């Protein structure tokens, strides 16, 4: 057990793992904003371009166009792409800085307004180049398959639509109505159907295995992000998008997200009732049960908020 | 290429500093060991020191020692100030080299300005070129993260093992080179030789972590994928891959977990024709699940449903290649289901204790599909087990029904029923749970008692056995093994008797003794 | 559900206001778009599809009743029940067939029964104009090529001599025009187009090729090529089919090979259908006429499917080398 | 067997025997005047022992028959050459080979 | 020489003399395994300035000492006079 | 019909014993309809 009695090479490997876990991982460095700012600038092409202000797209525009081309390419199934994941994370962080801000504090009206303007500008730098259509194309190409690609796409969409941006909402709605596709809503319905609920058998197995040594609600971040995305889509009381989610006129087939959201909430309610029946006999709820209850209740809170947004603004 | 060279230089420098720092920390720990052993005036303080940061799990010790990055834990860490400052200086140097903090003064800046300039000059029409420049720009901007991703692949070895390491790398290179080539006889022979050399290498089983980092299990898995998709066209390939995977499972436990992560595919491809092979993906799955309580508890019921479905099919229809060889058709396949029953036994029983959840799921699936019992123990047939066993005895007796012998259907009947009885016996609930009075345990025990009567069990236990006798002059005549009844069947049935029914009255005891 | 075989045409008996809205219980006729036959009820075979000549209002006329009771229609969401006129019978699946179950086939032989079943009301869904047009061209082309094949088989084995074939003349002009129209219809999209629109047009071409493939136009073209390839040269073709018909033999052969190449181009499944046709293409590689066409067909098959390459044999390779020789 | 035609004179006294090393620049060609081998292109002398049978037997007899410093032509029948089991992609199933070899630096 | 022919000859040379070795080395470049050697410990992240007083100097890529284990390349010289003889794989 | 859906009149229900985990089956091999809890299943129309 002592390191000096331990062989040198094994100790070196263990030290490599320890350094990886303790120092390199914990170090924080910010480059997304700087790199996006560098990529946004066109340089001197617009300086020498007289007939058109910018005929040639800027580097960021070329990058998003390349990702859009990959999304639009006819593929039976979407494949893993670390480049797309990393780039989507970079843009999401860059545009989410202002939303996140980068104690009873009294924030002034002027300060709130300038924060909102900064968020709008950072969202403009990406949605004036093709991200609002790229997210839709990626979601359509996912074909209702859970993974890191759809997770990154959903995070990018939430970052773009944060604060209920009417401009981006209009862009997505116009693209959807112009292309007249069913893949987007089919994939959304499949993603809702492939969500997760509390599992008592999994909880019992986990407790027993831990005793003899979380999985009872995974994909919680995924489902919360999906419903946050839907809420942002309906955000601002936009009757056009609310009615579009209810019925997709013009398309050959329509999918009822409103009903789908309700259906999921039901299943979650049944799972919570089963958990209550399990823990009703015991006098004191244990820490694992408290954690599971918190997870389920947060997910239910998200679903409710989404439903409210669907009807909040008078939508018969 | 130049960026890859830079990354390799960084990781090699990190490895060298890790060696030096490990040497210093080991020397310091030995010195502190001597100091604390000499000075043990404070009994409680000495005991607490011996408990924490003293002859403890090595990884825990180094994790707690390297905690002086935090100001609060800097005093807690007993490392010398010089050692801590050395580590901090190395961390600062690593950050400076990675670039974490106008004529280009470095490769990173030069490539960044290069990519920006090329993107700004025109509208690039080459998707491959665009992907290349943007990937390069991402690598230049993310320096520390690239090293962080590279560290898991890094590994350190002793100077004396370099020759065997090089030999293993050469064999693995042959294996990887054979992937792109379409599989043929010569390629098959080369893979057999390479896998044999890998298994014979001493470093292979002495560094399972290094094997996992190299990901050789994934490579042999891809070879198995190719051969299984082909068919068997290359049964030697399938058998060699299965033996290598089983040995890899037996090496250690994390290897077993990595193999368990691919459980679904192996069971899906496990079929009767593929399962009759000497080494099968079903055997690989059994090795990946055997004797691991947490792995057994993490089993999903879908896999159990799949194997139960295969068992039901085998019990429904006859054996195709058996009837092709010409063996008489029984209307069902016992030898195929024997393997499935063995897999279920491994899934249910671990370390001599029945897994309650897995046992319940298995028994519910078996009662749900009543076609898994064959002629005897059947809802429709209702054939007694004792009558079935005696019928199989006479079937093995007469060559007219036994002969098409490499495969004896008479012995296959006994093997299948013994496996079924043994599985149902180990699915029985534990005695402590029965005494406590769990409703589910009582229900399972009652169901098992209902399925298997006690009289039939004790009857087959009392069934006679052939005893060797030198009937011929000077020649010792023995029963034909693998074709007649053997005491292993009786052992499985008496395991059922002890687990489910048990012995409760002396009368019954004496009776069973006499029978 | 995507194939054109599931397509039916509903036309009211009244010739006036044929395009009017279907009325609950209004008599109407059901006709198969692809085969061209009308649904009807006969005594000997129950309900079957019969020819237009055999079609009569006594059998081909049906109505969309609201419900089973003996005492306008939206295109979807319809609970219409198909009742044959002059009868109380309704369209319903026959008693579940254990044999059919064993087969696993969903071929529920439809039967007309006065009792019917609970699952009798059925949904109606209009197909796309592309699918409707494709089905119509499939029907017309199948009829024309069947006529051409019958004409070719008419004079097979009997020398023509001085007097031309006494049977009906071959529809050479119609066949040539149809082949040209089909080639133009199946011509690949231009590469100068934008990526998204090009991908959409490729998908359209793929589904169109799939529809023709499943309807079996490829086998019909292959049969026509086999019929035409018996005669070695134009003079040999004239010795049986007539001098007037001789001049178009080479043109029809080249058009047939070009059409086959157009059908198989870009469709991996269509190319894989020729897994057993490697002999068929290789033994025709050496044909003097349409040599470029058959070479292009082989090129497309090889570059599209791997299995057609895995089956490639020594004699095949020797023939390809003899092509250069 | 192997036919030996002299092109240029050599030492004529130092003949190779079993167990020595011979380096020679040779040019191999088919019966119909088609070249397939040349050590001059590689700019390296071809090395072979006598007695290990690594080279074709006809080449061995042709080299052993000649002396050091002699350039001679070797005509090899397919019987002593590869013959029916010739080199795939290099040598046809039946062809006689002609080799111009010069012996130098016997060891 | 015409451009297409020049490119064809270059690619032919690369294919018939370097393809297999390049592929094997590229496959091996993925993993980093290093032995405990004096050559290993001699590696420094920042080489000292030769002039003196120069710190944080980045070494030129591809010039520093690399001790990661890479299997060596294997080649067999062409030979068409040797007698033509389970079967080992031929070398480049 | 799916689990969680409210059952309705004129619908087939599969009844399984809670204790013995067996269905209400209508055995006819004896020549008379006998109701018994066995492992085979039979539909039930639940009408008030």
């Amino acid at each position: 057990t002592p390191l000096y009695n331990l062989p040198t090479h094994r100790a070196c490997n263990m030290f490599l793992e320890s350094y990886k876990a303790a120092w390199i991982l914990t170090e924080d460095h910010s480059f997304e904003d700087r790199m996006i700012d560098d990529l946004s600038k066109a340089g001197e092409q617009e300086e020498e371009e007289e007939e058109v202000e910018e005929k040639k797209p800027d580097p960021l525009h070329q990058l998003v166009l390349h990702f859009s081309r990959t999304a639009l390419t006819e593929k039976s199934k979407l494949d893993e792409d670390y480049l797309y994941m990393a780039y989507a994370d970079i843009m999401a962080k860059s545009c989410h800085l202002e939303e996140g801000g980068e104690e009873e504090v009294e924030v002034s009206f002027e300060e709130k307004e300038m924060e909102k303007q900064r968020l709008l500008y950072q969202q403009s730098r990406l949605h004036t180049r093709g991200a609002a259509e790229m997210v839709l194309q990626m979601i359509s190409a996912c074909k209702g398959e859970t993974g890191a690609m759809v997770s990154s796409t959903l995070k990018l969409g939430i970052s773009i639509l944060n604060g209920g941006n009417a401009e981006v909402q209009q862009k997505m709605l116009d693209y959807l109505k112009d292309k007249k596709e069913v893949g987007f809503f089919q994939s959304i319905q499949a993603l809702m159907q492939t969500c997760s609920v509390l599992d008592l058998n999994a909880f019992e197995r986990q407790n027993k295995a831990e005793g003899l040594g979380e999985k009872v609600m995974a994909d919680d971040e995924f489902t919360q992000d999906l419903f946050r995305f839907l809420q942002l889509l309906c955000e601002g009381h936009n009757n056009d998008f609310q009615n579009y989610l209810r019925t997709q006129t013009g398309n050959t087939t329509t999918i009822n997200i409103i009903i789908c959201t309700v259906d999921y909430l039901l299943r979650l309610q049944e799972s919570i009732s089963d958990f209550y029946w399990y823990y009703s006999g015991k006098d004191v709820i244990e820490e694992q049960g408290k954690r599971n209850f918190s997870k389920a209740m947060s997910v239910a809170k998200q679903v409710f908020n989404s439903l409210t947004e669907y009807i909040q603004g008078p939508c018969t | 290429y130049f960026c890859d060279q830079e990354l390799q230089h960084r990781v090699e420098s990190l490895a060298a500093f890790a060696e030096r720092y490990v040497d210093k920390l080991q020397a310091n720990q030995r010195s502190r060991y001597a100091l604390l052993m000499r000075a043990f005036t404070m009994s409680a303080a000495e005991t607490a020191r011996r408990t924490r940061e003293f002859r403890s799990p090595p990884q825990e010790q180094i994790n707690m020692l390297l905690h002086f990055k935090d100001e609060a834990d800097e005093e807690d860490c007993p490392l010398p100030e010089d050692i801590r400052q050395d580590l901090q200086d190395f961390h600062q140097d690593l950050l400076a080299h990675c670039g974490i903090q106008k004529k280009p003064q470095s490769l990173q800046e030069l490539v960044s300005h290069m990519v920006v300039r090329w993107a700004q000059e025109d509208y690039v029409q080459s998707p491959e070129l665009v992907r290349a420049m943007f990937s390069l720009l991402h690598r230049q901007y993310d320096g520390l993260g690239e090293l962080l991703r590279a560290l898991p692949r890094a590994y350190t070895i002793s100077p004396s093992s370099v020759e065997d390491t090089m030999s293993l790398l050469e064999c693995l290179g042959q294996i990887r080179s054979l992937l792109i080539v379409q599989m043929g006889p010569q390629e098959e022979n080369l893979m057999i030789q390479s896998i044999g050399n890998i298994m014979n290498n001493k470093v292979f089983y002495q560094h399972p972590n290094l094997m996992r980092a190299l990901g050789m299990h994934e490579t042999v898995m891809e070879v198995m994928v190719n051969v299984l998709g082909g068919g068997i066209r290359f049964p030697k390939m399938v058998t060699s891959c299965c033996r290598f995977l089983c040995y890899f499972c037996r090496i250690s436990r994390q290897n077993q977990r990595s193999m368990f992560d691919h459980l679904s595919y192996l069971l899906e491809n496990s079929g009767i024709g593929l399962g009759m092979q000497g080494s099968t993906p079903l055997d690989v799955a059994a090795a990946s699940v055997i004797d691991n309580n947490e792995l057994a508890l993490a089993l999903q019921e879908q896999d159990l449903e799949k194997v139960v479905s295969y068992l039901a099919g085998c019990g429904l229809q006859s054996c195709p290649m058996l009837l092709a060889k010409g063996y008489p058709d029984i209307g069902w396949n016992p030898c195929g289901g024997e393997r499935y029953l063995d897999f279920l036994r491994f899934a249910v029983f671990v370390n001599g204790e029945s897994v309650e959840e897995n046992a319940n799921v298995v028994v519910r699936l078996l009662i749900r599909k009543p076609e898994c019992f064959g002629p005897a123990l059947r809802g429709e047939g209702g054939s007694g087990l004792l009558a079935a066993i005696e019928e199989a005895i006479r079937i093995s007796e007469d060559p007219a029904r036994d002969g098409p012998n490499r495969v004896h259907l008479g012995h296959a009947i006994m093997s299948f029923y013994a496996a079924l009885i043994d599985l149902l016996g180990r699915c029985a609930p534990e005695m402590h749970l029965i005494q406590a009075g769990k409703g589910e345990a009582l229900r399972i025990r009652a169901i098992l008692r209902s399925l298997v009567p006690l009289d039939d069990l004790v009857g087959i236990i009392s069934l006679p056995l052939q005893i060797p006798t030198l009937g011929k002059d000077g020649a010792l005549v023995q029963p034909k093994m693998s074709a007649s009844f053997v005491p292993d069947h009786k052992a499985s049935m008496v395991l059922f008797l002890d687990r489910v029914y048990g012995i409760e009255n002396q009368d019954f005891l004496l009776h069973v003794l006499d029978v | 559900c995507t194939h054109a075989r599931s397509l039916w045409r509903l036309e009211p008996l009244r010739i006036s206001w044929s395009g009017s809205h279907l009325r609950w219980g209004q008599p109407l006729r059901i006709r198969h778009v692809t085969t061209g036959r009308y649904l009807a009820l006969t005594e000997d075979q129950g309900l079957v599809v019969v020819d237009a000549c055999k079609a009569h209002t006594k059998a081909t006329s049906f109505c969309f009743r609201v419900s089973k009771e003996k005492l306008e229609i939206k295109y979807g969401e319809s609970l219409c029940f198909v009742q044959h006129v002059a009868s109380g019978l309704w369209l319903t699946y026959a008693a579940p067939d254990p044999k059919a179950l064993r087969l696993g086939v969903l071929k529920k032989k439809a039967i007309l029964h006065q009792e019917g079943h609970m699952d009798d009301a059925l949904f109606l869904t209009r197909c796309q104009q592309e699918e409707s047009q494709a089905a119509r061209m499939i029907h017309s082309t199948a009829g024309l090529y069947n006529q051409f094949i019958k004409g070719l088989d008419s004079f097979s084995g009997k020398p023509r001599g001085s007097g031309p074939p006494a049977g009906p003349a071959l529809p050479i002009e119609a066949v040539i025009l149809s082949l040209q129209d089909l080639i133009g219809y199946f011509e690949p999209p231009s590469e100068e187009l934008q990526h998204e629109e090009k991908q959409s047009k490729l998908r359209s071409l793929r589904n169109r090729q799939s529809l023709f493939q499943e309807e079996g136009m490829l086998s019909l073209v292959l049969n026509c090529i086999d019929r035409l390839n018996v005669y070695t040269t134009a003079a040999h073709f004239a010795e049986y089919a007539g001098e007037e018909a001789a001049e178009s033999w080479k043109e029809i052969v080249n058009l047939l090979y070009e059409l086959l190449a157009s059908l198989i181009r870009g469709n991996r499944a269509n190319c894989a259908l020729f897994s057993t046709n490697l002999d068929w293409v290789v033994s025709k590689l050496d044909r003097l006429e349409a040599s470029s066409g058959i070479l292009e067909v082989l090129y497309c098959v090889l570059i599209e499917s791997p299995e057609v390459l895995n089956i490639i044999q020594e004699n095949h390779i020797k023939s390809i080398i003899s092509l250069l020789d | 067997g192997v036919e030996i035609e002299t092109i240029s004179p050599g030492d004529g006294r130092t003949f190779p025997k079993k167990g020595q090393t011979c380096v020679v620049h040779y040019t191999g060609m088919l019966q119909n005047g088609k070249k397939f081998d040349s050590s001059r292109d590689r700019n390296k002398p071809f090395k072979f022992r006598i007695g290990k049978q690594e080279v074709i037997k006809g080449f061995e007899e042709g080299a052993a028959q000649m002396s050091l410093g002699q350039r001679a032509k070797l005509t090899c029948t397919p019987d002593v050459a590869y013959g029916a089991t010739g080199h795939p992609g290099v040598i046809p199933p039946n062809a006689t080979l002609i080799f111009d070899v010069e012996l130098l630096n016997l060891e | 020489l015409p451009g297409p022919l020049r490119a064809g000859y270059y690619d032919l040379l690369i294919s018939i003399h370097l393809e297999s070795a390049c592929r094997s080395r590229r496959s091996m470049l993925s993993e980093y395994i290093v032995p405990l050697t004096p050559e290993t410990r001699a590696i420094t992240l920042f080489p000292p300035g030769r002039k003196g007083g120069n710190a944080r100097r980045h070494g030129l890529p591809g010039v520093g000492v690399t001790t990661s284990l890479r299997p060596p390349h294997h080649f067999s010289p062409p030979c068409f006079v040797a007698a033509l003889p389970e079967a080992p794989a031929r070398l480049s | 019909r799916s689990e969680g859906e409210k059952v309705r009149v004129g619908d087939d229900l599969i009844l399984v014993s809670v204790s013995s985990e067996r269905y209400l089956h209508l055995s006819t091999a004896s020549g008379e309809l006998q109701v018994d809890a066995s492992f085979m299943q039979t539909l039930w129309n639940m009408n008030p």
